[PDB]
């Protein structure tokens, strides 16, 4: 939606 | 008379300490890497994909520890990202990079890379030229370790990205480290390297964005034939484009 993995590393 | 603050060394405390945990002077995980192949059509284009993956990965680390990141929408910290994974790589690798012959020396002969491995992953002169360029004389400003990490910081916060919604909280971050890097240049950076260090030092990030369009470019042209598609990683993929 469209950038899981790189939002994944993101997050909290 | 301008001093640094306890907020600026804080900052530059906190950029450190990031530095370190996203820096492995060892380079101990290379050996998970697909392995290196020297004899070729694109050699190394699995070695340095993997390479290149696990930088995404570590630079994404340390974007999350810069002073105020945290306060940016989630999709504007994916843009940052997104557009300056190359530069912010291109700049880290400096680190291992070393004049004695142009290449960069991880730990290991395996693991130690120059302009026919660049080639061999897929690059021509259109991009190795101007970037053995960068980093030589980004070598031979000799930054304090301080002076590194707040450029890749400043890097990574530029609020001219295209797509970012959030523009002046980009600035205000940027600034506070602009600031703090000026500021730090003044008060620890003797003489004669300090001078025009800063300029200098904002004159890496402009031509940053001219290797980041050609690596763009050739690496559109790269991933043209789906068959170098697939040798690539998920995240790389995701992150530089498919
Ligand atoms: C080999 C030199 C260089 C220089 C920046 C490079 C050099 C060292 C790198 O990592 C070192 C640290 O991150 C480890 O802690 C990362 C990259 C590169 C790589 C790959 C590269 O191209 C690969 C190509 O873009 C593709 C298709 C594999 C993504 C170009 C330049």
């Amino acid at each position: 939606k469209n950038h899981p993995m790189l939002m994944n590393l993101l997050k909290d | 008379r301008p001093k640094l603050s306890e907020e600026q060394q804080h900052i530059i405390a906190i950029l450190l300490d990031a530095h370190h945990k996203t820096y492995d002077p060892t380079y101990a995980d290379f050996r998970d890497f697909r392995p290196p192949v020297r004899m070729s059509p694109l050699s190394m284009l699995p070695h340095l994909a993997d390479l290149v993956s696990y930088s995404i990965q570590k630079v994404i680390g340390f974007a999350k520890m810069i002073p105020g990141f945290r306060d940016l929408t989630s999709d504007d910290q994916i843009v940052l990202l997104k557009s300056s994974a190359i530069e912010v790589i291109m700049l880290r690798s400096n680190q291992s990079f070393t004049m004695d012959d142009m290449s960069w020396d991880c730990g290991s002969q395996d693991y130690k890379y120059d302009v026919t491995d660049v080639s061999k992953a897929g690059h021509t002169l259109e991009l190795i030229e101007p970037l053995i360029k960068f980093q030589v004389g980004l070598k031979k400003l000799n930054l304090h370790e301080e002076e590194h990490v707040l450029l890749m910081a400043i890097c990574i916060v530029s609020p001219d990205r295209p797509g970012v919604q959030d523009a002046k909280l980009v600035e205000a971050i940027q600034d506070r480290l602009s600031n703090t890097l000026q500021t730090y240049i003044r008060c620890r950076h003797p003489p004669p390297g300090s001078h025009q260090l800063y300029a200098k030092m904002i004159q890496k990030l402009a031509d940053l964005r001219s290797l980041n369009e050609e690596h763009s470019k050739q690496y559109r042209s790269l991933s043209f034939q789906p068959e170098n598609s697939m040798k690539l990683t998920p995240l790389v993929l995701e992150v530089f484009g498919n």
